[PDB]
């Protein structure tokens, strides 16, 4: 997965996070094989709000 | 360390800094338009510091 790297504070910046959501409804075939890194760029996303 | 750690001790100095302002922005009770302008510079301070 191409890296988007990007910090979340504002709660505006929730696009990155529904941008992997509406993806994984389209190439679940795709999403099946890069889930891994999509997860730890998203897991930085569940350190700073929860 | 996954997240560095001396990063992590100044969340905390931000954490609880930040709402003894709010204390100040009850009694002069500003526009919360007024608090917020000052609550989102703490974010950008703090994100830098990472």
């Amino acid at each position: 997965l191409k890296k988007i790297a990007e910090s979340f504070e504002d709660p505006s910046s929730i696009v990155v996070v529904l941008e992997f959501i509406l993806f994984a409804l389209f190439f679940p075939t795709e999403f099946n094989r890069i889930k891994g890194d999509i997860q730890n760029v998203l897991l930085l996303f569940f350190s700073r709000w929860y | 360390t996954v997240t560095n750690e001396f990063a992590s001790r100044f969340r905390t100095i931000v954490a609880t800094l930040a709402n003894v302002v709010n204390e100040r922005a009850v009694q002069d009770d500003m526009q919360k338009a007024t608090r917020s302008c000052t609550k989102q510079w703490l974010r950008h301070l703090e994100t830098q510091f990472d």
